[PDB]
């Protein structure tokens, strides 16, 4: 299983964040909430180092 | 500063009970000709690409395809579940 860098979703465009949340079933929310989402989903699918 | 992390395990559904209710209203509508069978389809694909653990049918409103009916739905058979 190799090293996955979490992306710096706060920093992402608006569009962006949009296309990466479809990836998960999950439809446009307000810009910090699709941040803080984005993060979640990432830590509950990957061990930090 | 960025985190860096490994993949965990391929995960057992977070949403068992969903997938289940779902399922079979889907099932009941599709035997029955319903115009709802898409409505428990759609929902069905986007709960399936989903990776969390919901605690609510109102906190599912932001997957798509769920819409305010079929939140209030599942809300009420979770309520139904921990009471019998």
């Amino acid at each position: 299983v190799p090293i996955t860098p979490m992306p710096q979703y706060s920093i992402m465009e608006t569009p962006v964040l949009k296309k990466e949340l479809d990836r998960f079933g999950v439809r446009p929310l307000p810009k910090r909430q699709m941040v803080l989402k984005l993060k979640e989903i990432f830590q509950y699918t990957h061990q930090t180092l | 500063p960025v985190r860096l992390g490994r993949k965990r395990p391929l995960p057992a559904c977070p949403n068992p009970l969903f997938v289940r209710w779902l399922t079979e209203w889907r099932d009941e509508a599709t035997r029955s000709r319903h115009r709802t069978r898409f409505v428990f389809q759609k929902a069905l694909r986007s709960l399936r690409r989903y990776p969390l653990p919901l605690r609510s049918g109102k906190e599912a409103k932001i997957l798509q395809h769920f819409g305010d009916g079929l939140c209030r739905m599942l809300d009420e058979r979770l309520q139904r579940h921990r009471t019998s």
